[PDB]
């Protein structure tokens, strides 16, 4: 059903490979692997971080908002 | 056919894993390639591929002196 033989038709396709033996198991890891991140990070950054940036206003405000509800309210103490 | 000495030859023939294969010995100066060659359905490559594996094993760990002669009376006739 599934397996490796009849799961698709590909034709004209040539794969080249290097032995794990052969080749580096960390090549560039920073010199290219930290501009990689930063392309990543920017290219989501204003897609992840609006919406966590909301909670944490709500978060802050909601807090603040609790805090003073429970503080003394002098006017009703007056007379 | 499956009664045939070579026990991946045997296991071919039994099992119509091959069209045909063989090995080969090819030097040159100083290097050379030394392996296997087949020709397989698109289903069998994989069961063909361990057996061959398996054969280069057991002649690195597990060779006899049987057929240790008769590759060398093989040998022998290619060679004349």
């Amino acid at each position: 059903g599934r397996e490796f033989g009849h799961l698709t038709r590909m034709r004209h396709v040539i794969t080249y490979s290097l032995s794990p033996f052969e080749q580096r198991a960390f090549p560039h890891y920073f010199t290219k692997g930290i501009p990689n991140v930063l392309r990543r990070t920017r290219a989501c950054i204003l897609r992840v971080a609006p919406p966590f940036v909301v909670f944490y206003l709500v978060y802050t405000w909601g807090t603040q908002e609790f805090e003073k509800s429970k503080r003394k309210n002098p006017a009703a103490y007056e007379n | 056919g499956t009664h045939m000495s070579s026990t991946l030859a045997s296991v071919a023939a039994t099992r119509k894993l091959c069209q045909s294969f063989q090995t080969f010995n090819i030097c040159y100066a100083e290097t050379g390639l030394l392996g296997a060659h087949f020709v397989c359905d698109n289903m069998s490559i994989d069961d063909m591929m361990f057996f061959l594996q398996g054969q280069w094993m057991r002649l690195c760990t597990s060779a006899t002196e049987s057929e240790v002669v008769r590759g060398k009376n093989i040998l022998r006739n290619a060679l004349v």
